[PDB]
């Protein structure tokens, strides 16, 4: 959904400028949390392992 | 390039749906050309 809506918004935004560029494709790469909470997230993963 | 990109997008969406339908054991133990054949004949036709 994020990729589809991003592509739609990007082509709609590009259209008024009337540049020669045609939007071939937009693809999602990563949705990581910020670095300050990366420790909290991977600690949650470690706790999930630590239970077993 | 444009055709390759379109193929990537369509196949990725179809495979994501199919692999979301199944679990890890069904896609790891016994594929036997079942998920892959479904993806192939869903690409060659308008099946969804």
């Amino acid at each position: 959904v994020i990729r589809s809506d991003t592509q739609r918004e990007l082509e709609e935004t590009i259209r008024p400028y009337d540049m020669g560029i045609t939007l071939l494709d937009v693809n999602f790469q990563a949705a990581r949390p910020p670095e300050e909470v990366k420790a909290a997230f991977d600690d949650a993963i470690a706790a999930r392992e630590n239970e077993q | 390039s444009q055709a390759e990109v379109l193929l990537k997008r369509k196949f990725s969406d179809r495979l994501r749906s199919e692999i979301g339908r199944l679990d890890v054991k069904d896609i790891v133990t016994d594929s036997r050309g079942r998920l892959t054949l479904e993806v192939r004949d869903a690409l060659n036709s308008g099946s969804a």
